[PDB]
């Protein structure tokens, strides 16, 4: 449980997408790891709070297969 | 100090909604630069469907271009002669959009024309109902007994008289769409063209507007002129019943009539106006000045006395310009002790009319 993920990091890359394209919404967040950790529901909460029907993506950056 | 808590407590309120209205303020500028980044879309006419994703595309003021259907579309709404909004770089079909011209002289609505507003046409209004409400209200009967319905009834009669006015006035009885003929998108027999004209005849009455028709230039065509009446014959001659073309003419004299359409289904009904009766003519001057502020007591039997040979349109400015000398001579009221000296000058070469003059 010991993690930092940006606040303003992600509210202000949002302004610079949206000003570039306002199209683009917030739907969800993504990591490498293959297997999703015991942390990863309070990344998926923050999301939450910027985007209700948030959707986290796995991608296996690593493996092809 | 609760006074003074409080005072501060109303300035922070006033200040929290100073705050909201910049957030609506915000948030409206947010939107206009989401706006921003929107593009504009070319308007386009399907002229024909290709195949389930080809279709053919022509711009209003410009080529025309095969393209596709954006994805999320119902291809059935895309029909030739849809208007689309094709993107205006990959052409594709994002979306459809709803659809002067020569019919901005073809409509001419009845209005709200009733059967109170004619005067004077009892047994007129009772033929008209008698030929036209039972293929409006009971269609089904021409099947029980199996014949086709009528088609051609001619009101004729002297123009002026209320032709149209019975015929809005039916229409308002059974409030339908009275489509009167005023050439444009509905000349048929002008030999200018010879099938573009029937395309649009056919198509913009009956097809798009249900029902109720009629025609100008009321005595024209039912009086090259030889070949003009073959062209008129074959317009008329016998069409599907499923869309009506009712060709309720009102021509203005007898003499201009020829046998080649006394035949039922072309023109079959011979409704018969004649000159206005001297109670008709009562009643007509009753409508028409009931509008008219008319103070005191009028003895319209007195100007009826010397309205022999008018028609309703007559009438009509009879009131009006009872109307126009009660203004030159400052009465808000108009009274028939001047009707009559009024109705004493409509009667002259062309019919007076206007110098009636005295009439408050
Ligand atoms: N029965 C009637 N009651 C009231 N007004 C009438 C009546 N008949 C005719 N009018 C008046 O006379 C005119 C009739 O013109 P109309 O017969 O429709 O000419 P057309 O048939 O050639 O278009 C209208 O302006 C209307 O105000």
């Amino acid at each position: 449980s010991v993690w930092f993920l940006d606040h303003d990091y992600l509210e202000n890359m949002y302004g610079m997408f949206k000003k570039v394209n306002a199209r683009e919404r917030i739907v969800g967040w993504y990591h490498t790891g293959p297997k999703l950790h015991k942390n990863d529901i309070a990344i998926n909460e923050l999301m939450k709070r910027y985007c209700p029907n948030s959707v986290l993506v796995i991608i296996d950056v690593k493996p092809k297969d | 100090k609760l006074l003074e808590h409080k005072e501060i407590d109303g300035r922070l309120k006033e200040l929290r909604e100073q705050l909201k209205e910049l957030t609506k303020q915000y948030e409206k500028s947010e939107n206009d630069l989401k706006a921003l980044q929107s593009v504009g879309q070319i308007v386009g006419e399907v002229l024909k469907q290709l195949t389930e994703e080809k279709f053919i595309v022509k711009a209003t003021n410009g080529p025309r271009y095969v393209v596709g259907c954006r994805r999320q579309l119902d291809k059935s709404k895309l029909k030739p002669g849809t208007r689309v909004a094709l993107d205006m770089t990959t052409l594709t079909i994002m979306r459809y959009l709803p659809r002067p011209l020569v019919y901005n002289m073809s409509h001419e609505d009845p209005g709200n024309v009733s059967y109170s507003e004619i005067g004077g046409l009892s047994e007129q209004i009772r033929e008209l109902r008698e030929v036209i409400e039972l293929p409006l209200t009971n269609p089904e009967l021409f099947q029980r007994v199996g014949i086709i319905p009528p088609k051609g009834c001619l009101l004729y009669g002297p123009p002026g008289t209320g032709k149209t006015l019975l015929a809005r006035a039916v229409a308002s009885q059974l409030d339908c769409n009275f489509l009167k003929v005023v050439s444009s998108s509905i000349v048929d027999k002008y030999i200018g063209e010879s099938a573009r004209l029937i395309r649009e005849m056919f198509n913009y009455a009956r097809d798009h507007q249900p029902c109720i028709i009629f025609m100008d230039e009321i005595d024209a065509i039912g009086g090259e002129i030889q070949r003009t009446l073959m062209e008129l014959l074959n317009q008329m001659d016998g069409f599907d019943t499923l869309h009506r073309v009712k060709m309720i003419m009102a021509t203005n004299r007898p003499d201009t009539l020829d046998p080649a359409l006394l035949r039922p289904g072309r023109l079959d009904r011979k409704i018969h106006i004649d000159l206005p009766n001297e109670q008709a003519r009562l009643d007509i001057l009753k409508i028409h000045a009931g509008p008219i502020t008319k103070h005191g007591e009028i003895d319209y039997e007195a100007i009826v006395k010397l309205s022999d040979g008018f028609n309703g349109a007559d009438l009509r400015n009879v009131c009006t310009e009872a109307g126009m000398f009660a203004i030159r001579a400052d009465h808000d009221f108009v009274v028939q002790e001047d009707f009559m000296k009024a109705v004493r000058k409509v009667a002259d070469s062309k019919k007076l009319e206007s110098k009636l003059d005295y009439k408050p």
